């Protein structure tokens, strides 16, 4: 429980590091769930990607603690549900790629500012199959990822610990996480289903240096 | 090592990495090299398998030298100078900053063993980030990926002998071998060929394997 | 001084060899090693992390549709629906899995592999799968009750949605030939039982993780990655 | 006697090696270490010591003129009197310090700064300075009242004839390249009130030396030095 | 070093101080070097941070060869003395003073590794005076700056093998490296351009950066 | 055997070294020192005197 907004109870963790502080430490102002927009998973729809913090510039407590602090350091604690009922069929895989440096298709032509820097929008995989970036979708579980298997659950969580080789960052250039949601599996029902998936994004142990 | 699966001894197999036949006659009499991971795509594959790494990395100098199409082959002097990421190269083969008290060069013969030295863990952070999700600098125009705490330097090699060295092409081997490896985050094997040595961007083949839309192989049904 | 004497292998370079070399900056500190999470110690930590097998591999099966096998209400009774060749070192399902792409940096691998299904359709979706597994050598089933030969499993996922399936000690390429190394065959044994509102058309997806008696040796490079030429070329220089 | 075999790195003159060497007139004793004053064992010895910035920077300001910042009685309430670019590696008024003639013989600085300023007025003048600290990638101040948003003191200087402004910790080249790295910036708060006796352009000094936490590493030669023929060429030859 | 601003790391990194492409056919077939600290200005401003220096200097004498617009380059055998500031130096190249039997010659041949000797502290009193606020001698036409408790030595050079030895010019380069550097009272950076190996003289530059009235470059007001 | 590389400064004649070298008549026993009057340990016994 993080906040005065209570939104969902927590106690999957990653890496084996609960966050803890290895200046400006928010622990009542940024700690608390910052739930985005919930998009509407079809059964076209390829795939969702949120690059982490750069989707929280804009909201709340640290959307204030980046315009007003030079250098950031926070662990994150991430939360997807995807509310359907039980004829709905389907499978996410929420994955949380660290340092997720896109790739541009067919063209030599690195992405410029407009196609990293979305923000609370987030994006859309356009060849998922390959994660954007020539890998593969198929060895992406080498990450933190959790399962959304809509027959079983319908929740996933994972914990994003501090993941730099420097000690703090800027935070308007670097974007360290990328929370991406694939559906493998797309969703199914006879009528032809906007279901939702909600993504909560809670920060940990946040640090702030530089005024 | 323990397993053949270890990570010291998974990386550091030593690798070709630059081979410039730069000819020296009487910008062009020498030649530098820009030391990344992203040059031989055999290596670069290994090291993209992982997000974060710190290595020391040697570099082992083969110079050779071969007659053109005068009987004996001379026994010239080089020097491979390393220019870390900090002040200026050389403009020309014997410009002031090859006799530079900073820079540290090497001075092998060709009929010696090949050189060899180790340049340490070169970055700024406490390891070198492969994959960079940000911009450089201040600017919109910063390109995606070019962290300035990853270039481990620049080598700058040219031949110390004067003028007049007649139609002998030198032909200079590097070889980088990663040191002390330790590297942090996996990531998923890069299947789709690459397209510059800047960035990840992905085209594919033609048809499957290693394609776009199909990595293996089709085979004609699921009850194949 | 000292009587000294210069053996046979004196000034070559082999490319492997590993002696302590002269650094070309001493006196430099390097940065402190700060804790960064995830450090991998040992490749068989990234090949025993499971991965998805690409299990529909026909023609025609672009892009995502490649990693799931659609079952359906319209498929017979025992019709076959996939079998996977345990090819690791070569073409195949396995291809592209974490334990199929550093198992082609090596040249023997050797251990139990582990096979993790996983059902992807309503929760009142019921039915029975009954997966064999085929020793190598052995006979590829195609009736249902010629499939109980060697080790096999009734998966049932109206209860279950998920099932492990461990593939036995393999020993690799103890023999660059082709041959028979085992297969993991999966009929229907019922047939799909969904209600009227739910999509008629499931689907499974299936995962591959090697176990802890996994072990790879004798180092090679990987045949995978080659063909063109690349952009800044000579930008490096 | 000892079988010894060549490495590959055998008979190179690398210039930074540190190997014993042969001493070319053995059985002579130097001149004994007589203790002479002021020894240098750390060049952080030479950075920490104050020295002076130039923070009239402007053109047409001559020789000794440039040190010295005038304030007068004929300056607005508000009016910027100066800002200083911690341009400590490039140009700027940190060039020629102490602090930042060692630190352009290396690549990466980070530690404390620590300016200290003096005024250098009439017993009598009486006044009011407040002195911002912008850190770096904020905006410059241009009016007194957006100045408070960061760390900044209200200096009077009719009470205080010095004053020490602790910068923070900035840890240098972690990004060649232009950029936004921190500002000093001294505004007018009150006016200047001398008497009718004393000179009415008063003036102020800057020092800036390096805090126990400034650390440089990397080393590279001076930008500064480069230009022409020597006299005396040839004479030690 | 524990770290790398201290002061046996700082000035420790091997200088080039002198080069002399000596032509030698059948006074000009030597050369001759009085080292001292005021050769190349990249080491001289460094040296000229401190007041009093003492340091063990080890110099490493390289010696190529280079054929000028036969196909061999032949392998002759060298001399690199040390006279200090005693006797005499030899007048010719092969004169008697080269047989002395107290200069401390070497005898390198140039297909071997570059010769190497260090010279040690080699003053009157306990420290090299780098700046001199006095005067030589007795007289008033003793030069200011000039102590003789300052100079070093010589290091006259010579190829040792007889005369005929057609147009393969030899270019020296000898190699200065401080050890055991123990730096007393230090100074202002020089910031004005030199005049003179001899003394500090100052000119500036016509307009800022470096100039006599204006050493940054000039912004355009107090308010830039 | 023993990994050894070559310093620089190797192969050189340089007049004031002092190593230990091959001796031409090895298994030789040179006569004994037989105690010759007035032996000079240092020249500062050769100055001293008026």
């Amino acid at each position: 429980k993080l906040g005065n907004s209570a939104i969902v109870t927590q106690e999957c963790c990653a890496y084996g590091e609960w966050p803890n502080y290895l200046p400006t430490q928010p622990e009542t102002a940024t700690d608390r769930f910052y739930t985005l927009k919930s998009v509407k998973w079809e059964a076209g729809s390829t795939g969702w990607w949120w690059k982490l913090p750069d989707a929280l510039n804009n909201i709340g407590m640290f959307g204030q603690n980046v315009q007003h602090h030079y250098l950031y350091r926070s662990g994150f604690l991430i939360h997807v549900q995807c509310n359907a009922t039980r004829f709905h069929q389907g499978a996410l895989l929420v994955v949380a790629i660290p340092e997720h440096q896109r790739g541009a298709h067919n063209t030599n032509t690195s992405p410029g500012f407009d196609d990293i820097m979305k923000g609370e929008e987030g994006g859309t995989f356009n060849h998922p199959y390959v994660l954007d970036d020539g890998t593969s979708l198929a060895c992406a579980t080498i990450f933190p990822h959790q399962w959304i298997n809509l027959r079983t659950n319908n929740s996933a969580t994972i914990v994003l610990p501090w993941m730099n080789a420097a000690p703090m960052d800027f935070p308007l250039r670097h974007n360290q996480w990328t929370l991406a949601i694939i559906p493998v599996v797309p969703l199914g029902t006879r009528t032809m289903s906007m279901v939702p998936i909600t993504v909560s994004i809670a920060p940990m142990c946040c640090e702030f240096n530089g005024l | 090592g323990v397993s053949e699966t270890l990570v010291e001894n998974f990386l550091s197999r030593a690798a070709l990495v630059s081979k410039r036949s730069f000819e020296y006659k009487d910008d062009k009499n020498f030649f530098k090299w820009t030391i990344n991971t992203r040059s031989f795509v055999q290596l670069r594959r290994k090291l993209e398998l992982f997000t974060y790494l710190r290595f020391d990395a040697e570099i082992t100098i083969l110079t050779t030298v071969a007659v053109n199409g005068y009987m004996g082959l001379p026994n010239l002097t080089l020097q491979a100078m390393f220019v870390p990421t900090g002040a200026l190269t050389p403009e020309k083969q014997d410009s002031f900053h090859w006799q530079s008290g900073s820079n540290a060069s090497v001075f092998f013969k060709i009929s010696d063993p090949p050189a060899r030295m180790t340049i340490p863990f070169m970055c700024i952070n406490s390891a070198y980030s492969v994959f960079y999700d940000g911009f450089a600098g201040f600017e919109k125009s910063g390109l995606y990926g070019i962290n300035p705490a990853d270039t481990i330097g620049n080598l700058c090699v040219r031949i110390v002998n004067e003028h007049q060295p007649v139609g002998f092409t030198v032909t200079v081997r590097v070889y980088m071998k990663p040191k002390h490896i330790k590297a942090w985050a996996p990531r998923p094997p890069r299947t789709l060929p690459y397209m510059s040595i800047a960035n990840a961007n992905y085209k594919g083949k033609k048809r499957a394997p290693n394609a776009l839309n199909a990595i293996i192989g089709n085979r004609d049904s699921v009850k194949t | 001084g000292v009587p000294t004497y210069l053996l046979p292998g004196s000034g070559q370079f082999l490319t492997t060899d590993d002696h302590s070399s002269a650094p070309v900056l001493p006196c430099f500190n390097p940065t402190p090693e700060m804790h960064i999470p995830g450090q991998v110690r040992n490749m068989l930590e990234v090949v025993q992390v499971e991965s998805m097998m690409e299990i529909n591999n026909t023609e025609s099966a672009v892009g995502m549709e490649r990693l799931k096998v659609d079952i359906s209400a319209l498929t017979d009774v025992d019709q076959l629906l996939f079998n996977i060749p345990l090819d690791i070192q070569l073409d195949g399902p396995l291809r592209n899995t974490l334990v199929g792409n550093i198992s082609r940096y090596y040249t023997h691998w050797s251990g139990s592999l582990e096979m993790t299904f996983m059902f992807c359709g309503s929760f009142m979706a019921t039915g029975k799968l009954i997966l064999c597994y085929t020793p190598p050598g052995g006979s590829c089933p195609t009736t249902r009750e010629t499939a109980m030969l060697g080790t096999h499993i009734v998966w049932d996922f109206g209860l279950q949605s998920s099932v492990t399936l461990i593939i036995p000690w393999i020993s690799g390429s103890h023999y660059s030939t082709n041959a028979n190394v085992g297969y993991v065959t999966c009929f229907m044994q019922t047939n799909l039982i969904v209600p009227s509102e739910s999509s008629d058309t499931c689907s499974l997806i299936g995962f591959i993780a090697a176990k802890d008696d996994f072990s790879l040796r004798l180092m090679r490079d990987s045949p995978d990655i080659g063909i063109d030429h690349l952009h800044a070329a000579e930008a490096a220089y």
